[PDB]
């Protein structure tokens, strides 16, 4: 949370597994794998997305005849609104990162896309 | 969990950290650097020499210089131009016929995974022909040597000086290939994938390493210069990084969004 | 050991095959240490 | 210190202004033996109902007076879906069992800035009929939206408006003046309570055991606890601060025992 | 002797002509480790799904020819309610979990008098698409009533009518002649089977383990077993005997593992 | 002897059970599953690529799509159509010239002995040419990868991107063959000979497994796209199931009586 | 062991030649047990 220090708020962080419809309501995302993040002194939260899949190794590239995509949807819901004191900037900014876990493992090299060079 | 990403170190968690879960078993080690670059890939399609060459003179090359372009393959994953190391990589979009089209090269499979700054490895060079029944030969000269460009008349036949030497000229059988592993011969301790210093050379340009290469191969046909053919014959140079080590993590190239 | 399945027999010696460094005289460690 | 994450099942909740879990009447209200009024095997806890159920609750404005409460019955809010409070697989099990014996563990969140003042009185008030209109019928979701906060009138202080039975045309209808499910609003702090002051905390933590007149009560018709958010000091702020802070709650049943399985409850 | 009561949960079933429980491929098909393709905790068995589910099945007349089968997919009959076969709290859990890994235990009842003749071939046939019309879509409850017994035609013997993909206007549509989900009707006794003869028994008992291409399969889209009641010898009787004996079945999932919880499946 | 076949288990007797006799000595173990599928047999005759291909777009393919059909061999005993896995097997009886004749395949020697449901094995692929003096090459991509379909201009010659890669492109000598054993690379634990579930894919069809394959090979000629020949060259793909295991007994196909 | 007469010498290692399964942590038995 890269907002001001005087901001107080909470954020719900739901990872839904692949459903037929992407969950949009907070009550449809309360039921999935969520976690509530309270903004305070420490200003980071590492939501670790579980590996829920039938196959032991998921395909890293879903460019295929597509549907509502496995492996599901991450979604950042604001639970309570961010209450700012007067003379503080409206609309703060939640800077997102994306790392790998301590058990993230890769397999089978393929030829890369050379389209970074054109 | 509660963390501080301003610290600069985020400990790689698991599912069991916040939730009830378990560790997944380790799949495989195909991300190992010594495993992942130890596989062959195409570097540059170079023409095959048919006479004693003239090596490309250094930049800025002026017009009228009768030299031989597109014959020498500066064996480097970094971008080259006209058989000499460069910084930028340039491809001709609409190549009109004004001026000499400079043979550029790059290792497309390398930079998409070159998430590091320094890289040292041996080099296995396989030189596959792109011509039916081509009996060629693969000369070579190390990082910091130059090409011996003349001819000595043996028996009224201009045999050039690139048939002999102290550097490996492997001769191919007809319909065959040439494969040999080259050691790390540059004077630098490692090869800079990304280099930020200035090479104090012929006029100094930032970001251009001088000796980041394994050498330079060139293909010739083992006949004297009186037996010169007419059509242009190509050859393709594959390259494998044996015993790769890599240091100092860095960025991967910018994949666009259009 | 790399992409090398020849566990049995190296014909050429180590100096000729590889290129060892001359002398001057699992557990994936982090690349940044907060101290 | 004051940072307690209460993980339960697949749903954890954080708080950074935790006063402490006000365990009620016992050291550990999770420990609970099976009911002694059943000769079958109870459906104990399992890992799909051992989790928190966040549901909203009406906003707290300046228009709210002192002692204006807002009652959330337990388990009566799981069954009528009071405040968007879908019970999940707990209500899918509560409709299919005749008797249910659980002890609750609630947590009310309301984030006040340091420039607001006010003090909610959150308490787990046992055995009250505060969700029921003075005319018997329970309040629907529209009537909880049509008033937003129930004023502590004289009918609630005297218990005059608790539900009664129609005596019929035979008896002359007596002047009802008192009934034992009153609220004395000054004595709600005898209950297991914490005060949600605008300057000490943003989350109160009450943990109550199963109480009830029988060793297990009916599933559809029990109200043995009632979450009760009462305004002791009205909200006040200067013009510019975040008006109308929201109030939520988070209910988790500790160690339920479902007895008497049957099909899903049809009225 | 031949009187085996198979108590399970709160539902027991009797038989007085028991041939024996034909355990399939293993000594005890109840023993089953958790799935190795999940990094969460599975929902194991509990005492509200550890019970039998009796559902009916169409009557067996004289009009039925030889080899006319009648397929009951598992778990595909819990989900479409095939033959009045409400899944209870198993289907209420099967809709809410993404992957499901169980092994079945079925029992088909059909009471023939000693003056009837006939022989049903009950078998747990793995990995077949017999409930699906030769046109993709699965059969509804009306189409199971409009035919009552599926005739073993040449399209089922050759596998010609298994569902395909529309190749589109580009490819010339090939003359489909074979597909690997055929039935060879003479070789259905390779499957875990018992014969429901009209003179030895009235109840066959098959107990199969979980098989499947993955260590746990999807919940909505699996058909890893298929109950398959095939007529080997047609029913015959003299005029006066009890015409059209009914056929029922009783399915019990042994040791399920539900992984991947989500909300109730909306198409 | 006196038995009950309604029980479902009949104990395999001998001559000595009812009569006076003796046990015959055990002949041989040629019915062993690891022995009986460990022998090569023809899978599919595929054409040989001569340019950068367009992989067949998924069904329902509409008219006007310029794609390349009959070049990719989805290495599977199950019935395929247009290099993609199918359920039914279709052969054209009177193939009139309206529409594109889709190259179907099937393993005829497998299903006549596939009396089981699940089958896992390694795969030895031998790619025999069906052309006198053909110098071809056998590319491949695993179960769950896609074909890299473009060309990169090396030396004014459109060399396609299927010459290089991280997957084995074995080059054949002229007049020679290509043989290499592929490991079990599918994400499913076994390959379903018969499958009854539904693949939640592009619109879901019962009885069609999504990843029951060892990959997909394709044959190309190692020349750039300017050296394209005219006549169509074929190649034949033989297949051997190394280290076969099979589970869950099932039926054998219906031999007719006409 | 299969259709394999090479009893003497395997050049490639077992991981490269075959494809072993990763870890999770004669007498022809019948395929149906009457109990």
């Amino acid at each position: 949370f890269c907002g001001p220090m005087m901001a107080r708020g909470k954020f719900l962080l739901s990872y839904s597994p692949p459903n037929g419809t992407q969950p949009q309501t907070l009550s449809e995302a309360m039921q999935c794998t969520y976690s509530i993040w309270d903004i305070g002194l420490n200003s980071s939260w590492t939501f670790v997305i579980p590996y829920i899949s039938p196959s032991d190794y998921r395909e890293t590239r879903a460019i295929t005849n597509s549907v509502y995509s496995a492996d599901g949807w991450f979604s950042l819901h604001k639970l309570t609104k961010i209450t700012l004191p007067p003379d503080c900037p409206q609309s703060p900014c939640i800077l997102f990162f994306a790392s790998a876990g301590e058990d993230y493992t890769l397999r089978l090299p393929v030829d890369c896309n050379p389209s970074y060079v054109f | 969990s509660t963390d501080n990403a301003e610290t600069g170190v985020i400990e790689a968690g698991n599912t069991d950290t916040d939730f009830s879960g378990e560790l997944a078993a380790p799949g495989s080690n195909h991300t190992n650097v010594k495993f992942l670059f130890d596989r062959s890939r195409l570097l540059n399609v170079i023409k095959v020499l048919e006479k004693d060459a003239v090596f490309p003179r250094p930049f800025p090359t002026a017009t009228g210089t009768q030299q031989d372009d597109g014959y020498f393959c500066l064996l480097t994953p970094r971008p080259t131009v006209a058989s000499r190391p460069a910084t930028r990589f340039g491809l001709y979009v609409s190549p009109s016929d004004s001026g000499v089209l400079a043979n550029t090269s790059l290792d497309f499979n390398f930079y998409s995974l070159a998430c590091f700054t320094y890289f040292r490895s041996d080099l296995e060079v396989t030189v596959v022909s792109l011509e039916p029944d081509l009996e060629f030969a693969v000369g070579w000269f190390p990082s910091g040597s130059e090409y011996q460009a003349s001819s000595f008349v043996y028996d009224q036949l201009h045999v050039p000086y690139h048939f002999t030497g102290r550097t490996p000229r492997a001769f191919a059988s007809k319909g065959g290939k040439v494969s040999f592993v080259l050691p790390w011969n540059s004077v630098s301790s490692v090869l800079p994938v990304r280099w930020g210093g200035a090479s104090k050379l012929s006029s100094a340009t930032r970001g251009l390493p001088a000796h980041a290469d394994w050498g330079t191969i060139y293909a010739f046909i083992p006949r004297p210069n009186e037996k010169k053919s007419t059509a242009v014959k190509h050859v393709a140079v594959y390259i494998r990084y044996k015993n790769a080590r890599a240091w100092c993590p860095s960025m991967l190239p910018f994949r666009s969004y259009k | 050991r790399g992409n090398n399945g020849n566990m049995t027999f190296n014909y050429y010696a180590n100096t000729y095959q590889n290129s060892v460094d001359f002398s001057t005289s699992g557990i994936l460690n982090p690349l940044g240490y907060l101290k | 210190d004051r940072v307690t994450t209460q993980t339960a099942g697949n749903t954890a909740i954080n708080t950074q202004s935790s006063l402490g879990v006000l365990c009620a009447y016992v050291e550990d209200p999770t420990k609970s033996d099976p009911p002694s009024s059943s000769t079958d095997q109870p459906t104990t806890t399992f890992t799909a109902i051992d989790r928190w159920y966040t549901g909203r609750l009406n906003s707290w404005t300046k228009a709210v007076k002192t002692f204006s409460f807002q009652a959330v019955p337990l388990p009566g809010a799981f069954l009528s879906r009071q405040g968007g409070l879908n019970g999940g697989a707990f209500t899918a099990t509560l409709h299919r069992h005749f008797l249910m014996k659980c002890g609750w563990q609630v947590q009310v969140q309301c984030n006040l800035t340091q420039f607001h003042q006010g003090a909610l009185l959150v308490a787990m008030v046992p055995e009250t009929t505060l969700d029921v209109k003075p005319d018997g019928k329970a309040k629907s979701l529209q009537e909880l939206n049509e008033e937003q906060w129930v004023e502590m009138s004289d009918d609630y202080r005297t218990g005059k408006n608790m539900p009664f039975q129609s005596l019929g045309t035979y008896y002359r209808p007596p002047n009802w003046t008192w009934g034992p499910n009153f609220i004395n609003p000054y004595q709600v702090t005898v209950f297991p309570h914490q005060i949600l002051n605008a300057r000490t905390s943003t989350s109160v933590d009450i943990n109550v055991p199963y109480i009830g007149e029988t060793p297990t009560q009916s599933s559809e018709t029990q109200n043995s606890w009632t979450l009760l958010v009462m305004v002791l000091v009205p909200l006040d702020y200067k013009e510019g601060a975040t008006t109308d802070p929201e109030i939520t709650f988070s209910v988790r049943p500790t160690s339920p025992y479902f007895n008497g399985l049957r099909n899903r409850y049809t009225t």
